[PDB]
């Protein structure tokens, strides 16, 4: 029986790792994709705001 | 009726070969001191290189080099910023008939995707770039073109671009004509594709996951069917 | 519990026969595809854009910011053309073991056959590149055939003048709202089948071997989509542009035209068919005739025996179709000219008379060899 | 061994507990390994 | 500096094979210039020739090219 | 359902559980000579349609280079 059920516990792990895998990318591609994750970028001006004002 | 390039043994090749990496730096290097008079790598930003051939901050570097004028300012319709990483790649001849007006009307078409839209690409493109010979007798291309056996027609608006020692590769590999046109052709290449690595791995892992759970999903099943592949049948009329 | 007297029975316990071959997995893998597809397209969805404005774009975006966007792409283009090789399989058994006197079960099968081409087409259409374009016009404009209703309908479908975003946007539409449909008729393709059951391939009346399901034909579909999903994937992995055109991978040029212009592998039987018939009309009825054959087919059955396991002489003449079945396409891949017409006529007129004339009258042949005629 | 099905697969729950713990360990190693046989495959052609 | 190409593509030509069809290739040439009123073009011949030539140099250019 | 599929009568039929009988038995022992016997009862019904598919394909590749093959006598 140990032979038989060990071989069941392996092919379920396979089919577990890919399918991790596979939903993680797939998740990760809903994520924000590159385009969007780079927005680091800032420009700002000091002159322009006077005291009082917001921007 | 067209010739039909060769295969090379493009290193990439190999099922589990990547791109060389090292080598697609110095294609880019060819595209960027030659080709980018011309094409537009419209979808490739300077942002994408960094993983592949160049680092982050590297990166940046280049993207400052060119500068990149965008027309939202305040009061202004434009405001010139070196590009940043995020910057797509500058295209010349903003209009495509800028392009036409100067390339005698012939569009040079983006090399973004010229790889995987030209049938048997990375050799086109090495032929192409590579096969600017002599025309044969009885030939009367029109003014300004020139001849190269493959393009379709054989009659390439296009002028032969790399001249050996065309440009001066940074890391002083001998810049014969050719060592520049293998290098844009996987460089090219590289912008068609530019997971051709990542995936490799993914298709690395899937082979293995797949040898080790066939034969473990095949044994399951004939576990499972043996009970009916050992049934013996009788018939016993009373 | 009313569902699960709906599951365990059709899903479950339903009687299957012991000896059904690998053959049989096909239609489950077209089920499994179907959902591959649906999950692929609803991914390609949230990032896709129909404007023409941004099509080639929204596609370019996918294969290169959207997080392993290139991933399900090419699983969606790869699992179309995995679909179409299910589909051509399950077809190809349904007419070797006889499985057509299922009428009504055949019927909507060849309902889902059409259904699952035109998703295809409008799918093909919807990148907009250089090649997309260029197979909308044409085969759109052969809509254009019939004289009085045919030209506005094109129109009505190009939604103007010629192709343009208003095609592209409907097409859309169209594209995503039909898999819902083909997963309905499915639905009722598996229930106009469980009120008869499944046939075996000796083509014998099977109920006195039926097994279970659960344990017996639902591991052999596990098996089988696992080496579907090994082919799949090997051909996204290793091979993703092998069965796809280099022309597509341009922008819709409206000014020019791809110089070799085809439709996929897997739409090229008709293409030839179109192709060799002479008169544009008479090449648009051939070739929807090409797909209705086979609706046509469970009333030119003649034999006495239900499968071609016991029948040499029709198992000759089918091999022969599938034969010719690859000739065609093989003829819509080259170009027109010599000898490339000839055969296609001529591989147009075999086609139909094997399946109209030869079959029923090899039947009748084979019957009076058991001397049963 | 008799130990395993004894123990680790007697009981179902268990049986799943294995494959559980077993595929929170199979990821790390087949991904490095997959990895680095990768790398050496492709073993100068890199970023690096 | 030699281009590693146009080594090969001597030793390519010097493929006695390649050798053939290059003197094929000639006759049309002189034969097509000789022909006065004509439109016939070697650019068949000229193909077939480069076929061959390429096809040796794609076994023998890679490897040279670094 | 089961249990209103059919009326047989006197068929006995015995079987093994899984687990008390060997996975693949005789597999390649007699999975080969059995593949092989197969292939030859189906071997000249199949192969010979898909042979002259063969040459009519190399045939009609052939033939098409022949006839863009330019007319010696073509201009001249
Ligand atoms: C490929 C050849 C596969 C093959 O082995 O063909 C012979 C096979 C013999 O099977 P049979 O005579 O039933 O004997 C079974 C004994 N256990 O007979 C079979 O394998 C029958 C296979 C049925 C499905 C064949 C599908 C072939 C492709 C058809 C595509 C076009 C279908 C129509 C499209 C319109
Ligand atoms: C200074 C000008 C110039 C340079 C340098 C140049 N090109 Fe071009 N290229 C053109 C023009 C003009 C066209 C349009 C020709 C046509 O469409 O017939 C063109 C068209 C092409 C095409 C289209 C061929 C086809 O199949 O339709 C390819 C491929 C191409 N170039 C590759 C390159 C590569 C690769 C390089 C360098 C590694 C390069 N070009 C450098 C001007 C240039
Ligand atoms: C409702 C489920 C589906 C959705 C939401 C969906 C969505 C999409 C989208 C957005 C595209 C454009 C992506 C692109 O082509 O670049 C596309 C392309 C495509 N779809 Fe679908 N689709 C679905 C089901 C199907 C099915 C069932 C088929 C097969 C019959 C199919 C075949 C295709 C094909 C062939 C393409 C073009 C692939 C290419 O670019 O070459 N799709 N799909
Ligand atoms: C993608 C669309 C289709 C799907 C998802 C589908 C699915 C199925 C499924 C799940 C079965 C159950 C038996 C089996 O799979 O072997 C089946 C049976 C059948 N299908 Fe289809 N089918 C489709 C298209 C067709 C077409 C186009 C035809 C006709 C050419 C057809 C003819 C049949 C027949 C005759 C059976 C009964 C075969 C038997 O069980 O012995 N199907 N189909
Ligand atoms: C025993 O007889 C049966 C049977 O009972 C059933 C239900 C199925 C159905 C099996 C499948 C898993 C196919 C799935 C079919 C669909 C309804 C596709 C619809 C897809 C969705 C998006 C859901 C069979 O294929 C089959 O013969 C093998």
């Amino acid at each position: 029986k140990g032979f038989s059920y060990l071989v069941t516990a392996t092919t379920t792990v396979g089919v577990a790792y890919a399918a991790k895998n596979v939903v993680s990318q797939f998740v990760s591609s809903m994520s924000a994709s590159a385009d969007v994750l780079a927005m680091s970028k800032i420009e700002i001006k000091l002159s322009d705001i006077p005291e009082g004002k917001n921007m | 009726l067209e010739l039909h390039p060769p295969s090379y043994p493009w290193s990439h090749r190999g099922l589990l070969s990547s791109l060389d990496h090292t080598s697609i730096r110095r294609g880019f290097q060819v595209y960027k001191q030659v080709c980018s008079s011309c094409h537009s790598m419209d979808y490739v930003a300077y942002r994408h290189l960094v993983g592949v051939c160049y680092t982050e901050e590297e990166a940046k570097a280049l993207a400052e080099e060119v500068e990149v004028q965008d027309g939202p300012n305040d009061d202004g319709e434009m405001f010139m910023r070196p590009g940043k990483l995020s910057d797509y790649f500058p295209k010349p001849y903003p209009n495509p008939e800028a392009a036409r007006a100067a390339n005698n009307g012939a569009l040079p078409p983006d090399l973004s995707y010229i790889v995987r839209a030209r049938h048997g690409g990375e050799d086109y493109v090495f032929s192409l770039l590579t096969g600017y010979c002599e025309p044969p007798t009885g030939v009367s291309l029109r003014e300004g073109l020139y001849f190269n056996p493959y393009f379709p027609g054989q009659a390439i608006g296009m002028a032969p671009p790399i001249y050996t020692e065309v440009l001066e590769y940074d890391d002083g590999t001998p810049a014969t004509m050719s060592q520049v046109a293998k290098d844009v052709a996987t460089f090219l290449r590289w912008a068609s594709e530019p997971e051709h690595d990542h995936r490799k791995r993914m298709g690395l892992k899937m082979l293995l996951m797949m040898g080790l759970l066939l034969p473990l999903t095949y044994a399951m099943k004939r576990h499972k069917w043996s009970v009916l592949k050992s049934r013996k049948l009788a018939y016993r009329p009373p | 519990h009313p569902l699960f007297k709906i599951i365990n029975h059709s899903f479950i316990d339903l009687p299957a026969p012991s000896n059904i071959s690998s053959w049989w997995n096909f239609g489950s893998l077209l089920g499994v595809c179907l959902m591959v597809q649906i999950i692929t397209g609803l991914f390609l969805a949230m990032h896709y854009t129909s404007d023409t404005m941004t099509a080639f774009s929204s596609v370019t975006h996918i294969c290169r910011d959207v997080n392993y966007g290139w991933l399900i792409r090419y699983m969606h283009a790869n699992g179309a053309s995995m679909f179409f090789i299910c589909l051509f399989l399950h077809v190809g058994r349904g007419l070797y073991y006889g499985s057509y006197t299922f009428m009504e079960t055949w019927n909507i099968g060849v309902l889902l056959l059409f259904a699952v081409m035109a998703t295809a087409f409008m799918g093909y259409v919807l990148p907009w590149g250089q090649m997309s374009f260029w197979g909308a016009t044409v085969i759109t404009n052969l809509l254009s055939a019939i004289p009085y209703i045919g030209t506005t309908l094109v129109e009505w479908i190009w939604g103007g003048f010629s192709v343009d975003k208003a095609t592209l946007t409907r097409f859309f539409a169209f594209h995503f709202i039909l898999p819902f449909i083909i997963a309905a008729l499915a639905i009722v393709h598996l229930l106009f089948l469980h009120e008869t059951g499944s046939n075996n391939p000796t083509g014998l009346n099977s109920d006195a071997d039926k097994i279970p399901f659960h344990p017996y034909y639902t591991i052999k579909d596990i098996l089988g989509i696992l080496i579907m999903f090994l082919i799949l994937m090997t051909l996204v992995l290793f091979f993703p542009d092998m069965l796809g055109d280099p022309d597509n991978y341009m922008p819709a040029n409206p000014l020019n035209t791809p110089p070799h212009i085809k439709p996929e592998w897997y739409f090229l039987f008709a293409y030839a068919i179109l192709r060799s018939i002479p008169n544009k009309l008479g090449g648009v009825l051939a070739l929807i005739l090409s797909i209705l054959i086979l609706a046509l087919m469970p009333f030119l059955h003649t034999s006495k025996q239900r499968s071609l396991m016991f029948r040499p002489i029709t198992q000759i003449l089918y091999w022969i179709l599938v034969a010719n079945l690859l000739i065609l396409t093989w003829i819509g891949g080259q170009p027109v000219e010599h000898p490339f017409i000839i055969i296609g006529q001529l591989a147009s007129i075999s086609y139909f008379s094997i399946i109209l004339i030869l079959m029923p009258i090899s039947g009748i042949i084979e019957d009076k060899m058991l001397k049963l005629y | 061994p008799s130990r395993l099905y004894s123990l680790l697969f007697r009981r179902t729950s268990t049986f799943a507990l294995t494959i559980a713990v077993g595929a929170l360990f199979f990821e790390r190693a087949f991904d490095q390994g997959a990895d680095a046989i990768y790398e050496h495959i492709n073993e100068g052609k890199l970023w690096k | 500096l030699v281009d590693p190409l146009t080594t090969v593509r001597e030793h390519c030509e010097q493929l006695e094979k390649c050798v053939k069809a290059r003197e094929r290739l000639e006759l049309c040439d002189n034969r097509v210039s000789s022909r006065s009123q004509t439109e016939e073009d070697c650019t068949e011949e000229l193909f077939d020739f480069l076929h061959a030539r390429d096809h040796c140099v794609a076994h023998k250019l890679f490897k040279n090219l670094k | 359902e089961f249990g209103n599929l059919a009326r047989i009568r006197h068929v006995i039929s015995y079987s093994l559980s899984p687990f008390e009988q060997r996975a693949f038995p005789s597999y390649f022992s007699k999975g080969i000579p059995n593949v092989l016997r197969r292939t030859r009862e189906r071997i000249l019904r199949v192969a010979p349609p898909f042979v002259v598919v063969y040459l009519i394909y190399t045939w009609g590749n052939q033939e098409f280079e022949q006839s863009k093959r330019k007319n010696p006598a073509m201009y001249e």
